[PDB]
């Protein structure tokens, strides 16, 4: 009956020194049910990421959606989408479905290719955008990755240190939650370099 | 309706379907076809809401067909799941959503996989080795995630199959009156008749 | 399980250096009807102890008799009556918070917002909430109803924390609670203009006030506001 | 119609050393959007070594309490005063919970002290009295915020020994009073930060065999 | 939320606090509730969060194509009329309290405006859940002619009883300050007497803490 | 929660998991499910943590007084009916539990008992009781056999109880395992999912659908 | 919300008090109820303050347009388009309005406008939650044909009541004079009012 | 109901409306409201007909079990019994009660118990769905220490505003004196109240 | 619970009684055996809410025992019947009625015929020549119409009850896992092993 937790999922973000991380859990389950450990919740439009939890049908056709608007940016542009610009065209299109909304909690990151800046941000399922200089977190789990982010965080580290930390804060997180885990996966974002890796994890 | 379940074996998808239609205290029927053929190499079975799940997917096959003769080509298993994610997600918004899950095997010509895709009635979709709708997957998600290797052959995923009809005729508590079982390869689509 | 008829809006209250002020209105509203117009709702125990009520009038007027059946009770069988043995404030409170929340256990509760303010035998200022639910709390300032969203902002300026107490004179705290008494007959839809204000001090005893007005009040800047956005006459 | 409950925020927090027990409290009481109280204690000494909180509605926590220390009054009385195991005071308010178990006291029950071989120990409890030991607990309304921290920096969870190819996990291992005292403090600045309940003081009860220590924090007041 | 509006001799100041919830939970420690309808009129909103955004970006849109097609600067009473009117006709569902104020070629201008569509006129004024604390202050510090620090002053001491009495209210103060004749000065973080202290612990991890599946490296070129 | 018991060749398996919840919030993973009653006697724990743990600790001192009062040890079928008396007695009041009383008497030999809060008493050699029930069924029907030895009933226990964790949300932690005798209760180990998963996959060869 | 208008021998006046409250928190202790829709055709406003805001507003922009094309509107053609608006919306609207103008031809005139949206024409009218606790005084002490000071002190005296008992007004009484002179607004304070 | 009671010079004077309705039907138009608990101590009723003779009835009942223990009973105490009633079953009464004596030492008196059973000492009271629209009149209109023809005024002209303005209100006004004189019924038709 | 029948021939009564145990999606048990001896020569089959059923059977049970030993003497099928009857008859009025259905099948040793009592939770009671309780009856009753002779041997019922559990087992939604018959006549009560 509550859309945003029938399948379950997480997804958290955070800036580091010159880079950006972004996670999410694998799992999708109907209620008690786990159904598929693959799952993923993170994509890409050139070097723009978006993760998106919640209902998943909605998170697969935002997804579409993205890539379809992005696509048409970049052929009228003639530019790959900053996550900026990105950020507000997730903005309108969520608020353009004011009262009949997408029920998902979409995190945005990414590396301003002309500043350098790193870059996050986070929505609420109708387009209210949240920048943060540190972490977003999304999903099931929202409530333990607050804690686990709030505590464990510290400014500027490093890409292999950030990997550390953004992969405890949701891996403690996801245990705490009934809905979440199920394997996980983290991006390592560097002004041109991008490393994805697979978590090891409890399977419960 | 009530049980649907699939596995996807080395070079096969295997779709099994409950031949019960029930009304009330009634099962008026105990030989229904929980399926219909998308294309040579592309099956579909279904169930949810009477009425709903077979208007759905006739009106599935009459696109794909329609889609055969324009171009004289056959979609891949891939495509023609998108196609049906599209449809249930459009539907799911609707003044009267379709209330209809449906697995569909295929296999690729092009890439010489069978492939298997589980979606819901909200446009839900997800390629699994083996998938179930309704209450049935209660049992048999455990029971394959014990049994089930990646490279069985056909044979072996239609024992694989009987455990789980087995299990569901043990534990399930309404009589269901066995399944039709559905083989999906290179050379299209078969039924098996003694099952 | 009940609703509450003729209610009283806000007690307000805070300790200083030397005591405790405690202050409350003196109307009995009938729902949006202000229909009783001398109601007092701070009661006197003793000669230490002043309590404030909020809420169901019926309920406070069987609080008092309940007050004053604990007054002739304690006298019973007690040479140190107005001496060691006299009631102290938490005596009183301890009473009266058992009471809300075997009440409120029963489904039956008094519909009130209640405040004791006193001092205990040893000079301490005495200062504790407790309501229907038997909730119970303590804090440098204590405000019921409207008071707790207006007056303990404007009061907290004043005694923030614990330590703020020593440097708070019963001039300073008096002219608080009578500003946020102004505030409140601003805002509060239900408070009346008159008002009952009472300080209980170590060295000076009760003081309790009765007739207090609402004064030095701003309404001249009402002359120039005209329509509701582009209305100039 | 009337509602019996109330919800009066704040979180409280234990943590069981090898020869002592922590149990902390924020010390903040409110309703709705208003704050009643920057400074309500509520975790009390009960005697015998045990402190005690029950987090959530505070006047079924007061009650509570005020009946579990009066258990200890009486147990002494009836039992030629010998002292009160951490074990049987758990046992004992699992029946003072599972008593009103059709109209339950709303909170979330931590005890700590030391067991009777001198360990730490931290017991807590569901509203109708469900309970179990452990090294480790947070109740209350930042509960889901902490409780993963605890897991991660008290039981070493998801941390596996470098260079070992995640085979070889953090081996488990008492702390410190003063590594245990850090991990409080840092588990309540991060619950006050994103918790609009949790805030304005942090008190902390110590239990070692010399008995029982207080120390205080201010916590941030918006 | 906590907002505020205040007159002066010359013009007009604006303030909020910038906290942002989600239930009981933080969402934004830091968010921006002042929002430029055009260079000398300036919003404050408070409701549903993404109400206040895109009703302030779409008048604020209309109001600039406005101001082109009449080769005027905007009038305060132009975005009110049609702020009012976008509200009144979504019945109050589209969740937007707002404080609007500014300056244009007719003085200087103070309104507030409700959900459902209605409006009022004054020399100060407060919304959101922190209205109570701030109208508190307000009502007992405001007086007829006020400068602009003195504006300034009584404006973010009306947000700060918001910050610090309402649990809906936090972290810091911004203000917008319009006077006529001048540019209108955003002072972004005008306060910050939230500031968290400092952590008690790094829990910087060793290298390799973290068990890893797989890697792979991911392509973002063409 | 997940729960199991089976009677086979070797006397009885009993196999539970440690997971506790409140809603989608993970209450505990190291929770006890298992009631030691007496060295012959096992009472399994589902439904409300706190009806389950008060009225099965409970059952115990009956049983303790029963041997007491009439100098023997209380049958299994007698054992049980003494909580499914006192769950009927309160029927409607919201109780919530699904138990089994598993142990060996001589009069009885190795015997099983399910007890739920509706009033339920069934003797039985197999059953599946909790939120996993299913999942455990589904792995513990297709491998079970009369004939089991103590070592392969044990693992089949074990490896249903990991079914059920890895797929049901609402279960997981551990496992803890039992096997009942003709003299008495054995404890055969507390085991992590969070290494016994990896283990298990890798030496079995199964959970094929997890990213490897 | 207390409001009134009375006919009297030069014109008519309005008055009104300036409370506006969200539950029992005064949101505007200083309101202005008393709403132009023409140089001497006013309207005391009660009920949903957006609606009444939204009514009188469309009704300023059809008389506008009525006086660019005919000429001055009539006081009765004011209520009018105010009653169209409130019988055809009767559903969505929750306002009770009452019109008060001065003509040279036909002088001061009241047309009191309930929930349904009837139209009522009388020498003087009461509306809003406080005139309940003032039918009785009204009805006792209005006479027609009353001079200007008369009718400022009826009205001062009848509003002064309305605030004294009714919880949901108070603050100024302010009024609005309507006669060939032209247009006058007074105000009275509390400190004035609450002790006649 | 309409229901009042005036303290005066020489005691106190109750008043009454006769109508009671069930509905929009008018079931007697010549109620008497006012009852008698003793001989110079009085009532008037309102809220549920059965409600308030049951308590009524009751309280007679305790009153002259009080006169014939310890004489003759105070005005207060008749109040306080009323009260006790009220107060403790208050979730199944709905009466609203004021009580009226005479005391040699005391004078007039006038007690009013609202629904939830609270007890008020007054100088006036007035009760009742036609209350409402005479507390601005009777506010202004009412003074200490009047005469008997003076207060027997204020009662006919307040009654029959109430009457006027209230639909459950009407019939003949009746009042009772209470002086140390003794005991006097009035009453008064229409004809007479309807045109003052 | 769900499918108890009784039929009564010239010379015994016969109850069939389903096996099936079900709790949500799963069927704990498929042995059950619902019913209990209250006396040598009668027999009770029972069902409805979980829990009150076997309460109430075993309760009937005891008291019927009681009464036996009491008098050294065992009550006839009818006077046992309106017993129950009486029980269930108060029960309805109760706090919490029991929510059992139950068929009594008796052979009265005085008269020397089989007799059968269908009693529900309200204290209905009724003698027939055939009985069925819950949805059952829906099928049951219109084929023992049918093919019900009142001179049936014991051997004839068993047949005409294999034609009922037929038309169950084809027609019902559930899967009630088979019945176990009970015979009741002269010589007391025995239990038919392979049906
Ligand atoms: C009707 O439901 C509501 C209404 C108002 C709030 C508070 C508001 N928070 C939000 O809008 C958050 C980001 N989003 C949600 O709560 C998601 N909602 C789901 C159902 O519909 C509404 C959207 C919020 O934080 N408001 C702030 C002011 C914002 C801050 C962000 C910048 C824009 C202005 C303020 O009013 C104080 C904190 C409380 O409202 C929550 C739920
Ligand atoms: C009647 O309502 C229910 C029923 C069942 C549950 C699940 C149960 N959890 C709890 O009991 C949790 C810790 N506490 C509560 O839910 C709090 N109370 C519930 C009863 O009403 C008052 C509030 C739980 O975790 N059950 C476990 C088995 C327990 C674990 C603890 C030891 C005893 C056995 C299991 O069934 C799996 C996890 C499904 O819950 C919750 C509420
Ligand atoms: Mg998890
Ligand atoms: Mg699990
Ligand atoms: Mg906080
Ligand atoms: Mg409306
Ligand atoms: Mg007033």
């Amino acid at each position: 009956s509550d859309p945003s937790s029938i399948n379950g999922g997480i997804v958290v973000a955070m800036t580091g020194k010159d880079c950006v991380a972004i996670a999410c859990d694998l799992r999708l389950g109907s209620q008690s049910l786990g159904v598929s450990n693959k799952f993923e919740k993170i994509f890409h439009y050139g070097h723009v990421f978006l993760g998106i939890t919640g209902l998943a049908t909605d998170v697969t056709t935002l997804n579409e959606m993205f890539r379809y608007k992005t696509n048409l940016y970049k052929l009228k542009e003639e530019r790959a989408i900053e996550p900026e610009t990105f950020t507000q065209l997730v903005s309108s299109s969520l608020y353009e479905r004011r009262f009949g909304p997408y029920f998902v909690g979409p995190v945005v990151a990414g590396i301003n290719s002309k500043s350098g800046k790193p870059f996050i941000a986070g929505f609420d399922l109708i387009g209210c955008i949240d920048e943060a200089k540190d972490f977003i977190v999304s999903g099931t789990a929202s409530d333990q990755l607050f804690g686990m982010c709030e505590s464990l965080y510290e400014p500027n580290l490093e890409p292999e240190d950030l990997f550390e930390t953004i992969s405890q804060a949701l891996l403690n997180a996801a245990d705490r939650d009934a809905l979440s885990g199920w394997g996980a996966v983290v991006y390592i974002i560097k002004k041109d370099e991008v490393v994805k890796r697979y978590l090891k994890m409890r399977q419960d | 309706m009530d049980i649907i379940l699939g596995i996807r074996v080395q070079d096969s998808v295997i779709l099994a379907s409950s031949k019960a239609v029930t009304r009330g205290i009634s099962v008026l029927k105990d030989s229904d076809d929980k399926t219909r053929q998308l294309s040579p190499h592309t099956l579909m079975s279904f169930a949810g809401e009477a009425g709903d799940t077979v208007q759905f997917a006739e009106y599935i096959q009459a696109n794909i067909q329609l889609y055969s003769i324009r171009e004289d080509y056959e979609l891949s298993p891939q495509a023609v799941s998108s196609f049906v994610r599209q449809e249930l997600a459009k539907s799911i918004r609707s003044r009267r959503p379709y209330q209809v899950n449906v697995l569909i095997g295929g296999y690729d010509k092009k890439k010489n996989k069978p492939e298997l895709y589980q979606i819901d009635y909200l446009g839900t979709k997800v390629e699994l080795p083996y998938g179930a709708h309704g209450y049935s997957g209660f049992y048999t998600f455990s029971l394959l995630d014990h049994h089930y290797r990646p490279d069985m052959t056909t044979e072996e995923g239609l024992d694989l199959l009987k455990l789980c009809v087995q299990e569901l005729e043990k534990r399930m508590p309404m009589d269901f009156k066995g399944v039709i079982v559905k083989i999906v390869d290179k050379d299209g689509i078969r039924q098996v008749d003694d099952f | 399980t009940q609703q509450p008829i003729v209610t009283g809006t806000s007690v307000i209250s805070m300790k200083y250096d030397n005591g405790v002020i405690i202050a409350a209105d003196n109307l009995g509203s009938y729902g949006s009807l202000l229909r009783f117009n001398g109601v007092e709702r701070l009661i006197p125990v003793g000669d230490n102890t002043v309590v404030g009520i909020s809420g169901d009038i019926s309920d406070m007027q069987h609080i008092e008799r309940l007050l004053k059946d604990l007054v002739t009770e304690n006298a019973y069988d007690n040479p140190l009556a107005d001496a060691e043995e006299a009631l102290e404030p938490s005596y009183i409170f301890e009473y009266l918070a058992t009471v809300m929340y075997q009440r409120r256990s029963k489904m039956n509760p008094l519909w009130n917002a209640i405040i004791v303010a006193g001092v205990q035998s040893n000079g301490d200022q005495f200062l504790r909430y407790v309501n229907l639910l038997g909730v119970t709390y303590s804090s440098p300032t204590l405000a019921t109803g409207f008071g707790a969203h207006m007056a303990n902002p404007l009061l907290r300026k004043v005694v923030d924390r614990e330590s703020d107490i020593p440097k708070t004179t019963v001039q300073v705290a008096e002219e608080a609670i009578v500003n946020a008494m102004r505030v409140l007959y601003y805002r509060d839809a239900r408070s009346s203009r008159n008002f009952s204000l009472a300080i209980i001090d170590k060295n000076t005893g009760l003081t309790f006030k009765k007739n207090l007005q609402v004064e030095n009040m701003k309404w001249d800047f009402a002359k120039d506001i005209k329509g509701y956005g582009t209305q100039k006459i | 119609q009337f509602n019996p409950y109330g919800d009066n925020g704040g979180t409280i927090l234990g943590i069981a050393g090898e020869d002592f027990a922590v149990l902390a409290g924020d010390t903040r009481n409110i309703t709705d959007y208003s704050i009643n109280s920057r400074y309500e204690p509520k975790v009390f000494d009960c005697g015998d070594n045990i402190v005690m909180s029950a987090n959530g509605f505070a006047a079924d926590g007061d009650a509570l309490v005020k009946r579990f220390k009066n258990s200890v009054k009486w147990y002494h009385f009836d039992h030629n005063d010998k002292k009160l195991s951490i074990n049987s005071a758990a046992r004992n308010i699992q029946h003072l919970l599972y008593g009103k178990r059709f109209f339950p006291y709303y909170v979330h029950t931590i005890i700590a002290g030391l067991d009777e071989d001198g360990k730490g120990a931290v017991y807590s409890f569901d509203p109708v009295g469900s309970y179990e030991r452990e090294q480790c607990r947070a109740g209350g309304a930042a509960a889901s915020l902490i409780m993963p921290f605890l897991d991660n920096q008290v039981n070493f969870k998801n941390q596996y020994e470098p260079g070992t190819n995640g085979k070889v996990k953090k081996p488990l291992k008492y702390l410190s009073v003063e590594e245990v005292i850090k991990l409080v403090r840092d588990s309540f600045t991060s619950a006050t930060e994103r918790h609009i309940q949790v805030g304005d003081g942090l008190e902390i009860l110590i239990v070692t065999k010399d008995g029982v220590r207080k120390e205080f924090y201010e916590l941030k007041r918006d | 939320t906590t907002i505020v509006g205040v007159k002066f001799n010359n013009g007009v100041v604006i303030a909020a606090d910038t906290r942002s919830t989600q239930g009981p939970i933080v969402a934004d420690k830091n968010c921006a509730k002042l929002h430029r309808i055009s260079p000398k009129i300036w919003c404050a909103g408070a409701g549903t969060a993404a109400d206040t955004e895109a009703v302030t970006q779409l008048i604020g849109s209309n109001i600039e194509l406005h101001s082109l097609y009449t080769s005027r600067e905007p009038r305060v009473v132009s975005a009110l009329q049609m702020l009012k009117q976008h509200l009144f006709k979504y019945q109050g569902h589209i969740g937007a309290y707002l404080i609007v104020a500014g300056v244009d070629p007719t003085g200087s201008h103070l309104f507030s405006i409700h959900a459902h569509g209605s409006t009022d006129v004054g020399y100060y004024l407060s919304l959101g859940s922190g209205s109570l604390a701030a109208m508190a202050v307000l009502e007992s510090h405001w007086k007829q002619d006020l400068t602009k620090e003195e504006a300034i002053k009584l404006a973010s001491d009306a947000i700060q009883a918001g910050i610090w009495n309402d649990l809906g209210s936090g972290s810091n103060v911004d203000v917008c300050v319009m006077e006529i004749g001048k540019d209108a000065e955003y002072l972004r973080n005008y306060l910050t007497p939230n500031v968290r202290e400092e952590k008690q612990k790094s829990y910087k991890f060793p290298r390799g803490t973290t068990a890893v599946l797989k890697e792979s490296i991911v392509n973002i070129c063409d | 929660t997940t729960t199991l018991a089976f009677r086979f060749q070797g006397g009885i398996i009993v196999a539970v998991d440690s997971r506790a919840t409140a809603g989608n919030w993970v209450a505990s993973q190291t929770v006890k499910k298992v009631i030691e009653i007496n060295p012959f006697l096992l009472g399994t724990m589902a439904g409300g943590a706190a009806d389950c743990q008060f009225w099965e600790t409970w059952l115990g001192s009956q049983c303790r007084l029963h041997e007491l009062r009439e100098k023997e040890r209380i049958s299994v079928a007698a054992a049980s009916k003494i909580l499914s008396n006192l769950v009927y007695q309160y029927k409607g009041a919201g109780l919530s539990m699904g138990t089994m009383i598993c142990g060996y008497t001589r009069k009885e030999g190795p015997t099983i008992y399910y007890v739920d809060s509706d009033g339920t008493r069934l003797k039985g050699d197999i059953f599946c009781v909790g939120s996993g029930q299913t999942f455990a069924y589904g792995v513990l029907d297709s491998n079970y056999k009369w004939d089991l030895s103590v070592e392969d009933a044990l693992y089949l226990g074990k490896r249903s109880i990991l079914a059920a964790a890895h797929r049901d949300a609402y279960s997981g932690g551990s496992v803890n395992l039992y096997h009942v005798t003709e003299d008495g209760w054995i404890y055969h180990g507390n085991h992590d999912v969070g290494e016994l998963f990896w283990k298990v996959k890798e030496e079995e060869g199964s959970f094929n659908n997890v990213i490897g | 919300t207390s409001i009134m208008a009375v006919t009297f021998k030069d014109g008519v006046i309005l008055g009104a008090d300036s409370r506006t409250t969200t539950g029992a928190y005064i949101a505007n202790r200083v309101t202005d109820k008393l709403t132009r829709v023409h140089d001497k055709i006013w309207c005391c406003r009660s009920g949903s303050a957006a609606d009444t805001q939204a009514i009188a507003d469309i009704v300023q922009y059809h008389l506008e347009l009525y006086t660019s094309q005919y000429g001055t509107p009539s006081t009765e053609t004011a209520a009018s388009v105010f009653k169209e608006l409130c019988y055809e919306n009767k559903d969505n609207l929750t306002a009770g309005i009452i019109v008060a103008g001065y003509d040279d031809k036909n002088k001061g005139e009241v047309y009191t406008i309930p929930l349904g949206g009837s139209v009522h024409k009388l020498p003087y009218a009461i509306a809003g939650s406080g005139s309940t606790f003032i039918y009785g005084y009204c009805d006792k002490n209005f006479r027609e044909n009353m001079s200007k000071e008369e009718t400022v002190d009826f009205i001062k005296h009848s509003l002064s009541q309305a605030i004294k008992w009714d919880g949901s007004s108070g603050g100024v009484i302010r009024m609005v004079v309507l006669t060939a002179a032209g247009v006058e607004r007074l105000i009275f304070y509390p400190d004035e009012y609450e002790q006649l």
